[PDB]
RNA sequence: UAGAGGACAGGGCCUUGACCUAUUCUCAAACUCCCAAUAGGUAAAAAGGGCGAAAUAACUCAAUUUGU
RNA sequence: GCAGAUGUCCAAAGACAAGCUCAAAGAGAACAGAAAUCUCUUGUAGACUAAAAGGGGAAAAGCUUGUUUGAUUUCUAUUU
RNA sequence: GACUCGUUCAUACUACAGUGGAUACACCAGAUCCCAUCAGAACUCUGAAGUUAAGCACUGUAAGGCUUGGCUAGUACUGAGGUGGGAGACCGCUCGGGAACACCAGGUGAUGAGUCAG
């Protein structure tokens, strides 16, 4: 009920050389794809990305759709497109992991694990 | 030739296995007055105030307290004298030390046994009374319980 | 080529290893350590005599080599190549070094102590005189009073003969090669 | 390799039980309690507002070596009594809770008399510190509301006015502690999504909390407030152990 | 220093490895879980200490007396 | 004696606060590979902290961000 | 039964399990407003439809760790003594002090102040 195994993050990719404006016109595109202003990653400036969650991120996975292997032995997974999706799956109460206040560890149950992922994948 | 303020501190100063971290929260409300002894144990954690080399584990009369600093009278040994070094230090080194609290104890005691000596007038003998020699005694011990010993052959 | 080795038999000098603060020192001479049959089950050999320095001295690396070769040679003549394995339980860290001012480093030797062992044999029990020879014969190679010292133990495992048989008995006891692991009744199931 | 060896485990320095639980800061902690050594029983009170998910906690402490001591306490469940159910999450509810604990602290030393403080909405006082503790200090934050609350009341609690809504807008902190800001809310969801506001302020529906009327029953309530205030030992465990093994050897 | 037990890279299911897991041999002046002996420091009460009152202060406190 | 280092560098690499967690490893995701960026899990610091080496440091002392000039004037008690 | 501030800062940790939620914690519902971002994930604000699935609490595990104890061991080392031994290296004795790792056994918390519910 509370352990249902919703979307947690999609995450829009997109690595591209070194930020001659093509950088530029990538984010653009992100930008037109999802309403969310992109963001910037830095040489260790080549690559964009954004973070999309709820309902506008689940139809951007659904458009983007359009492997037993794509999935991580944590229960995420990715697939390509130019970009990459990475939909990073969760339950319920992932809060505790991420909060300021009581932060605290998730319980191995209720980690996803790649078979429920596979599971949610088949369902949706 | 090398004689810096932090010298042969590899260990003086290095906190202890699994106390590392800050010194806690609690250490900050030690009640301190003009005339407590006084420990000085370089917690480095803190690099503030802290006090020389030569003073850690070195106790001393408080002579002086500040905002969060305590003046320590602590003795040093010079060549031919001992002479007073007033060492300023933050709280976080100072701790409080405890023979002074030990003789306290004592005093308090002592003070109970002379009001009773004294509501019945008795000479009793305050003054601690060394371990001396034990009195005679008769140890019952069976014939069973007494274990035979002869040294051992080598191996 | 070298020293007369009376010149680095005793250990004044603290240790001094091949480290951050020594760089430039050349190898040891012995590289092996432990020959003849190495792979054997624990099971295999019972036999054990142990060669004990009962002395506070320092032995060559190259002394050490060559008491092994003398140790393993002997052992072939005698005895076949898989009938006995020949640990040398001691390893040369301590580095020496020579002024031609402080020296430069120059070799390396094994210091060792009134109780601990320098060579191990572990052989089958029918062979244990022939070891004790080879040992003998090794300890005319390194400096100071050695003693041949057949062991009361089953093979480098720290049980005796007796105890060993009980606990292979009733199971207690995983032979690896070589090393044996003693179940304790301690961890998870 | 795994991470979590033996070595790593025998290494491992466990932080402090609170900064484990994830509650206290410590660094800020010891700066709060901490007062000059040349003060010598001085207590230093510190404030501590507590936003828990349905709640908030306003204690007067103290600090002693053996462990810290409540003076005076409320929590924003009080305020039924006071007649204001429902909401107590809310900015004003916060607000209300602090000047209910200052009040509450005033009658434990017996000096109510003295600070009656801001009489309504617009001797030296007793002094305290706000002890904030974990959650961010935003602008519009509901700790500050508290603060606000028991400053009200009697206490000096120093605070720069940068951390009230709109922050230096008065008129914003007077609404948000009426539960002005709430009503509009409240309003808004009226005019859209009827539904939704239905589903949304159903306690407060259930009470017939109209938007108009919040605003009094806030003002009611601080009239109210300044009126008044099992193991196993070894054995066992041996014993679980030779059953368990005694059922593996049935299973064999 | 050795094998033992395991689940990524090359050749024609096997071999060579590296990597894990539990072991094992031997080590450190410029390594340390731990840690002596010896050496060191302070304390063991009358110019003081107790438990009290009342004064004094421009300090301290919310508290002409909250304490110092 | 041994292993080294110093004659500097810094309007931030100073000050304060806020937030954040680092190395590494793993499993993933177009081009992308042993390496790009992204995501998650594990992560007592194995990173980083101007420059030796040593101490110290995890809601930090590290990283990012915001605001600044206390890198200010005067004087003591002092420590080395 | 729970909560807040704490104290000691692993008997308090970690891993994998099992059990529990009247009130409480929590997750969870939403983004007008203060606020906060690439992102209402966080932070903030406003909620109360659900749920113990996680957090939290509790208990388990011939669990790892941690911690008391024994045992290692009067072993190692050592203060003072020696016209003692030994060619030396080093090793006894006299008066004293006296470890460590490992191993084995037990334990896995205790608690100050205040509040809340019945
Ligand atoms: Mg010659
Ligand atoms: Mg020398
Ligand atoms: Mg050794
Ligand atoms: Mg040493
Ligand atoms: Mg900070
Ligand atoms: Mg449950
Ligand atoms: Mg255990």
């Amino acid at each position: 009920v509370m352990r249902e195994i919703k979307v947690n993050k999609l995450v829009l990719n997109i690595c591209v050389g070194e930020s001659g404006d093509r950088l530029t016109r990538a984010a653009r595109v992100l930008e037109q794809l999802t309403e969310q202003k992109p963001i910037f990653g830095k040489c260790r400036k080549i690559s964009c990305f954004v973070t999309v969650r709820g309902k506008k991120a689940l139809e951007i996975l659904e458009k983007g759709l359009k492997r037993r292997k794509n999935f991580s032995d944590t229960g995420n997974f990715g697939f390509g497109i130019g970009m990459d999706f990475y939909v990073h799956l969760s339950r319920s109460g992932y809060r505790v992991t991420r909060r300021t206040r009581r932060r605290s560890k998730i319980s191995k149950t209720h980690k996803v694990t790649k078979e429920d992922a596979m599971k949610w994948f088949q369902t949706k | 030739k090398s004689r810096g303020k932090r010298s042969g501190t590899r260990y003086k100063f290095s906190k202890k296995f699994r106390k590392h971290g800050e010194c806690t929260a609690n250490k900050y409300l030690e009640k301190l007055n003009y005339g407590d002894y006084v420990d000085i144990v370089c917690d480095s954690t803190q690099q503030k105030g802290m006090p020389f080399n030569y003073y850690h584990g070195k106790t001393g009369k408080i002579f002086h307290i500040t905002k969060r600093g305590v003046g320590v009278l602590v003795n040093k040994r010079v060549k031919h004298r001992i002479e007073q070094k007033k060492v300023c230090v933050r709280i976080e080194h100072v701790r409080k030390s405890r023979c002074n609290e030990d003789f306290l104890l004592r005093k308090i005691k002592n003070a109970e046994l002379i009001k009773e000596a004294k509501l019945k007038n008795e000479h009793i003998n305050i003054k601690r009374k060394t371990e001396g020699p034990k009195p005679a005694a008769m140890i019952k011990v069976p014939p069973s319980k007494i274990i035979t010993i002869e040294p051992l052959p080598f191996y | 080529g070298r020293r007369p080795a009376r010149c680095y038999r005793y250990c004044k000098n603290k240790p001094y290893p091949k480290s951050r603060y020594c760089r430039g020192v050349p190898d040891p001479k012995i590289r092996i350590y432990d020959m003849g049959r190495k792979k054997a089950d624990v099971n295999e050999f019972s036999g054990v005599v142990h060669l004990v320095s009962y002395e506070y001295e320092q032995i060559s690396s190259e002394a050490l080599e060559a008491a092994r070769i003398s140790a393993n040679k002997y052992m072939i003549t005698n005895c076949g190549k898989d009938n006995f394995h020949l640990r040398v339980r001691i390893h040369p860290f301590h580095v020496l070094r020579i002024n031609k001012a402080f020296g430069k480093p120059n070799g390396v030797v094994a210091r060792v102590d009134i109780g601990q062992v320098l060579l191990s044999i572990r052989t089958k029990e029918n062979f244990v005189s022939k070891a004790c020879e080879a040992l003998r014969r090794a300890k005319y190679k390194f400096p100071g009073r050695q003693k041949v010292f057949v062991s009361n133990k089953w093979g480098f495992t720290p049980f005796s003969k007796d105890e060993y048989q009980q606990y292979k008995k009733k199971g207690r006891i995983i032979s690896d090669g070589v090393s044996c692991k003693f179940i304790r009744e301690k961890g998870p199931l | 390799k795994v991470v979590k060896n033996k070595a790593y485990f025998k290494r491992y320095q466990v932080k402090y039980r609170r900064r484990r639980e994830g509650k206290t800061d410590y660094r800020a902690r010891k700066a709060l309690i901490l007062q000059d050594k040349n003060k010598y029983n001085a207590q230093k009170l510190r404030f501590v507002v507590r936003k828990t998910n349905s709640q908030v906690i306003c204690q007067i402490a103290c600090a002693h070596i053996e462990g810290d001591k409540i003076l005076a306490e409320a929590k924003s469940k009080e305020l039924i009594r006071y007649g204001i159910p429902v909401g107590l999450k809310n900015y004003a509810a916060a607000y209300a809770t602090g000047l209910l604990c200052a009040r509450r602290f005033l009658k434990s030393l017996n000096l109510d008399t003295q600070f009656l403080g801001v009489e309504k909405v617009t001797r030296k006082p007793i002094k305290a510190f706000l002890d904030v503790g974990i959650t961010r200090t935003t602008t519009g934050n509901r700790v500050f509301a508290a603060l606000k609350g028991a400053c009200d009341g009697g206490l000096n609690i120093p605070h720069g006015n940068n951390r009230f809504p709109g922050s230096f807008n008065p008129e914003q902190l007077r609404k948000n502690i009426l539960g002005i800001h709430v009503a509009e809310y409240m309003k808004t969801l009226q005019e859209e999504d009827n539904d939704k506001y239905k589903t949304h302020f159903n306690d407060y529906l259930k009470n017939n909390i109209g938007a108009d009327d919040i605003e009094q029953m806030y003002l009611n309530a601080h009239e109210k407030i300044r009126q008044n205030p099992k193991k196993l030992n070894a054995k066992l465990r041996k014993k679980r152990v030779k059953e368990k093994l005694a059922l593996y050897v049935e299973l064999q």
